């Protein structure tokens, strides 16, 4: 399949540090007829439920501050954040829905 | 199957030059200045021992169109500088810095003792300074310099490691930057990583990783473009012989020796370190500031240069002298006391560069459109014939947002001014762009070549 | 919604209830919890009720969609203790231009 | 300009391939193997084998490497330019040497799930006890086969499939079955006539069969699928012979879980009130061996093969699979714990089982070259691209594009050893799959005369004289 | 001869010995000679690149004689098992007795073939695989060209 | 290991006469043979250059002979001391088909 | 401090950090003398040729 890919496990971003995480599908993400990337994500914190991060990387959820804005198309992507903050501290799951089943990131705990 | 550049290369007849203002540079020998509570630096520690590396920023030639544009199509080709020639200004009279550490692990001399030493007080550290390997160098080429240097190896899980054990061992091979650590030959590496003591060395050399070229792998580039050139020179040897004093890593098998007793019962230092002697200097040893030349090089690159962009590096011991100040916070009293004098230091630094160049022109075939695309495509990124016809006509305006009912609120998109990938690497930078001009009649030097040329000098 | 103690080998009967909304409007699924932080996935079925099954549970997890009770259900039997997990419900939606997928809600888990 | 106009069909490889004037030979000296028939011997606490399990009943895989021809010596190479062309081996003819005295082994199990002998029964048998299993042995069906191709042999077997889930499986219930293809691995077991499947999963008794196959999965090759390959590269050739006959008539002893409806019969009474086990199984038997049936020790000649692949071995790589029951004899020796006493004591001897194995290979090859165009490159790339990679692509552009190459710090490093502990990357993509290995790459000869087999190649084609 | 070549070289210049310290206790903030063991390791760096030329030999008696005088072991590795043309050596040649491991191993007999100096140990490298036919691709070789010039080439 | 250790490099070549060429017709492999010849050679050495050193903790020694104000003391037992020195600087290179012959 | 470790006793305090060399002239030779020998000019880096 594609079990989405975030490894090796230990990295971190101190006071004023943009975050480094990379999730990469194992199938080509330039696709023929549709031509809009499909990518899913999540955030698992202490105190409430694990919850989606980002959808289509250029369209963000409301109730999601713009602080997470990623780049790239295709298998691997590049995130950029003007200022990373606390609740950015989180486990970041990653996923794609076009060809089901739904499989999960090796995960960003950054 | 790389080929020479000049296989395909198409020359110009035509040349420009620039040379810097010069170099204004100074700063402190030992460590940089900052507010004590703070991390914000007042003033840089600056040293020769900081690796000496500078890099090139230049206009696209294709930008300038010509009094005679005729001779070529800008489209069916591209138009690409070559370096014809080079010169560094290096101006200081030559100088001696020197150093060591106020605390030092040492037992003592090796050579001279009438008797075995006495007992060891703990923390016997002492203050001594030393000289260095006596050296210049120059480094010339277009791809990043990369130093290779020791590392601590990877302990595998076989031996369970015990507190204080030997770090396994490595050579690390890694990008060069400016302002990095010369060796005296104390090993190319960081004790700060790889030495617990922190009392072992000159402060400065405590800091960071000694670094040294890898010709070989720079020799080993497929294209040899890290540098196509450099020169390398030095002199030195040892001055004295001195023992460290520290807790035992390991000991010598007895069979190798005999046994003493009493006074002689006890172990003479296996910690053995020399004290180096760097040598005299001379004018003639100067390699600097002289017409500097190539045509053929070891690599296919001949003056083959990209991003209008090149890397320059050199190093010299010779000038290492600083000078300090005696600061009298009171001038009033006329009778002497050591009281009144604080001391400060900086190391002043100076250079210039004047360099000769050519342009060349490049038509287009797959090879062209590929071999380098193959080789690296980054330039045809910079060119426009990388193609890429896209899809994607239409969208929807929707306006306006400010209405306070909510359509998703929007765009983030400066996003990628980012072009230098290696930009996080941080080091000196020199933009040259508009310093170019025609005639060395006007340009103090390479008319040297123009005479090396000769050619008739043209009338008035 | 209601999941709890189950000893493996039997059958497993669970529910996912809607909360104050139209139930037939959008897609629905079941989920589980595999503690590595490496998550495992359970079940789905279409709006038209076509069985969404992976290489694993095709015909296995036996689902019953109920729009009326506004509750999602699932049947299992001869349980796989490898299916031991904190099970989660999830739902679908539609958001229609940019073509990448946000998510509004999911069940009690 | 542009990629080409070109489809996939298959083609007879002789389309593009060119046949050369030259032939070579190499062969191993010989190969021996020894081990225990019934199970491998290991140190009892240890998992490491002291002794391997070896019998003719196990399959044998042979991987044979060739050197890159484009590195290789000839008396006359004029005929080609490496610029425009490859060279690739072609295998014209093949031998299997087998030297052992031919004879039958045997196998059995000390507790065999068994009820009684139904071949003849004079009276109603007893009632199911506890543990009536017995010590009995049998002969397996006799078999010979051979297999040749540049892709691994694909076997198949029965297996337990994931049941489609409506009814909950109660312990006791028939698991559904699934036919499963797989790569054939060395040491795998010939069928006994009991079917290619997994006893371990589907049979919990573990006493149903003799040892050798009990834990393992007997497999059998499917000519269909194998031949169904478009490129036929699994195998371009084979041969097969086998035979078996019935011997005895027994039952399984156990609870009945599919009971027999009465309508098939009438209800009995007394001893006939209870239905005896309707499980029956035959006793498989091989017959008398003959020198004639031997498929071995004789040369073979391949020119036209069913697959469009004609003797083409891609990736300097060639396979052979061999199965023989005729040499199966297991020798038994005894060693005496006391050489003193003059009275025979059972207690004095330690009985032992070992089995011999003899292999050899003698291989003929033709050399062949490939002219390159896009269509060429295309088709292959389509077929398999990897070959092109081990290959230099003759070129990536037209002058030799290179990747900012490899020059290394390694070959003998400093003993930290993530500087190697990890040697060779890439893969043999089958590296997971285990099977026997040999290297011939030093063994070639430019003169066939010297060899027993070779002259036949001459002889069969005539020598004319031997030039070039 | 014998596909064999020797190089021996020694340098004094690189003799530098780096010395590092490991701390058995990282906590205490007061300096003590106790906390630090000492170890000494020394770096070594070599490389080899060798040009080669290719040559042939005609055979006559005087030929064969003259060599056989010099070192006769040489002839072994060629053909001419026997002084003249015929070929090679006619007792039986090859045998292997193992595969997997029970029996007295294949190496229970000694290794018959020898470099007789096998008694003499020293550092080893194998090149067998590494040859290339085109100098252009290597740093060193093009100088060889340069020394002899001889340039032209395709596009 | 130390620099002062001699180095010995043995290098094997594959038999030419197993290995062919783009064009081999120019010779008969039967009547003749092929042998490598060595035209030119290089030695790469990459370390930053610098001198090491050795010593001994116990060494037979009396005292300085260079300058002495008064006559020396009485010889005790084991006056050995810890002293070190630098070795003679040297470079060499050796090439041939037969092992280097030493003497002592 | 982080550039070293606290001393004590004799090492309680830090000695002055400063250092400066003592320059030493070398063997003088008759050769390196640049004088008492004629000079000849034709071309100079400047455009002046011996114009005063």
């Amino acid at each position: 399949d594609i079990v989405m890919s975030q490894s090796p496990s230990s990295l971190a971003v101190s006071v004023g540090e943009k975050v480094t995480m990379s999730c990469k599908s194992s199938q080509s993400l330039l696709y023929s007829n549709t031509q809009k990337n499909y990518l899913a994500w999540y955030q698992q914190k202490p105190g409430q439920s694990p919850k989606l991060l980002i959808y289509w990387a250029s369209t963000r959820e409301s109730g999601v501050p713009d602080r997470f804005t990623g780049s790239g198309s295709g298998t691997d992507f590049t995130l950029t954040i003007s200022s990373v903050k606390a609740e950015d501290l989180a486990v970041y799951y990653c996923q794609q829905y076009y060809s089901y089943p739904l499989t999960f990131g090796a995960g960003t705990k950054l | 199957k790389v080929v020479s550049t000049d296989e395909y290369v198409a020359r110009t007849n035509i040349y420009y030059h620039a040379g810097t203002s010069r170099l204004l540079a100074v700063g402190h020998p030992y460590f940089p200045i900052k507010k004590p509570n703070n991390n914000k630096i007042l003033v840089p520690k600056v040293s020769g021992l900081q690796y000496r590396v500078f890099r090139i920023h230049l206009p696209d030639p294709n930008k300038f169109g010509f009094p005679d544009t005729s001779f070529y199509n800008p489209d069916t080709q591209r138009l690409v500088w070559a370096c014809v020639g080079v010169e560094v200004g290096r101006g200081q009279p030559l100088g001696v810095g020197i150093s060591g550490h106020p605390l030092l692990n040492k037992l003592d001399d090796t050579e001279n003792a009438s008797a075995y030493a006495a007992n060891a007080g703990v923390d016997n550290r002492e203050c001594i300074s030393m000289d260095y390997k006596q050296t210049q160098l120059c480094l010339i080429g277009c791809k990043p310099p990369i130093g290779e240097h020791w590392g601590k190896g990877s302990p595998c899980t076989n031996v369970a490691v015990n507190p204080g054990d030997c770090p396994p061992l490595e050579l690390i091979n890694t990008v060069i930057q400016d302002g990095d650590m010369v060796d005296t030959g104390f090993g190319a590496m960081d004790f700060t990583t790889l030495q617990a003591n922190k009392s072992e060395v000159p402060l400065d050399i405590c800091t960071s990783i000694c670094k040294y070229p890898d010709y070989i792998k720079m020799v080993s580039e497929p294209y040899g473009d890290s540098l196509f050139f450099y020169l390398r020179r030095e002199q030195m040897f040892v001055r004295h012989l001195f023992n460290r004093a520290g807790a035992v890593g390991e000991n010598v098998p007895d069979d190798l020796y005999i046994k003493g007793s009493g006074s002689t019962a006890n172990l003479a230092s296996s910690n053995y370190f020399p004290t180096p002697s760097g040598s005299m200097v001379t004018s003639d040893a100067q390699i600097f500031n002289k017409p500097y030349w190539l045509q053929r090089a070891q690599g296919h690159n001949n003056g083959i240069c990209w991003g209008n962009q090149l890397f320059v590096t050199v190093v010299d011991t010779t000038r290492s002298t600083n000078m300090s100040l005696c600061a009298a916070i009171s001038t009033s009293e006329t009778t002497y006391k050591n009281t009144n004098f604080k001391e400060y230091l900086r190391h002043g630094e100076e250079y210039d560069l004047q360099f000769i160049f050519q342009l060349c022109k490049i038509t287009l075939t797959a090879d062209v459109m590929t071999y380098i695309h193959s080789m690296n495509s980054t330039i045809l990124e910079d060119w426009n014939f990388g193609l890429q016809p896209p899809p994607g006509g239409t969208l929807e305006d929707t306006y306006r947002f400010v209405t306070s009912q909510a359509i998703a609120c929007q765009k983030h998109t400066p996003p990628a001014p980012k072009e230098d990938p290696l930009k996080k690497y941080t080091f000196w930078e020199v933009n040259l762009k508009e310093k170019f001009s025609a005639d060395l009649d006007q340009f103090p030097l390479g008319r040297k070549f123009l005479l090396q040329a000769g050619l008739k000098a043209k009338p008035k | 919604s209601g999941g709890g103690l189950v000893k493996p080998g039997g059958s497993l009967k669970l529910s996912c209830e809607a909360s104050g909304f139209t139930f037939s409007s959008y897609a629905m699924s079941w989920v589980r919890q595999t503690p590595e932080k490496r998550l495992e996935w359970v079940a789905s079925i279409s709006s038209g009720g076509n069985t969404h099954y992976p290489d694993s549970v095709k015909g296995r997890f036996t689902i019953s969609r109920d729009n009326a009770r506004n509750i999602l259900y699932l049947q299992m039997s001869s349980l796989r203790s490898e299916d031991t997990a904190m099970y989660y419900c999830a739902r679908g939606l539609y958001y229609g231009y940019d073509e990448g997928s946000d998510f509004d809600y999911w069940g009690q888990g």
